[PDB]
């Protein structure tokens, strides 16, 4: 005869787990813009520059 | 057009949790030597002639 030692086992879990949670933000936008612009016509020719 | 931009975002957030939780559990152990125990229910009967 083995003298061995078994064993089971069996298990059931239910988690009911409510969670809160909150939050801020806060934001600084610097942004700087450029452009330039060449327009032509029949005899009418401008340019632009922008910042 | 030629456009730079910079931004910077500070946030900060709290929290809570409210976990409850119930757990069932069942075990069934056993060695395989020492399974099973025995009784016996037995009777003594002379058929004989001299008492013992």
């Amino acid at each position: 005869s083995k003298n061995e030692d078994q064993s089971t086992q069996n298990t059931d879990s239910q988690t009911r787990t409510i969670s809160k949670n909150t939050s801020t933000s806060r934001t600084h936008t610097s942004e700087v813009h450029g452009n330039a612009e060449v327009h032509a016509s029949f005899f009418d020719i401008g340019g632009s520059v922008s910042a | 057009g030629f456009s730079n931009s910079n931004s910077s975002t500070v946030a900060i957030d709290h929290s809570l949790s409210l976990a409850g939780e119930r757990t069932w559990a069942e075990t069934m152990g056993l060695n395989t030597a020492d399974t099973a125990r025995l009784n016996a229910n037995i009777r003594y009967v002379n058929t004989g002639t001299a008492p013992i």
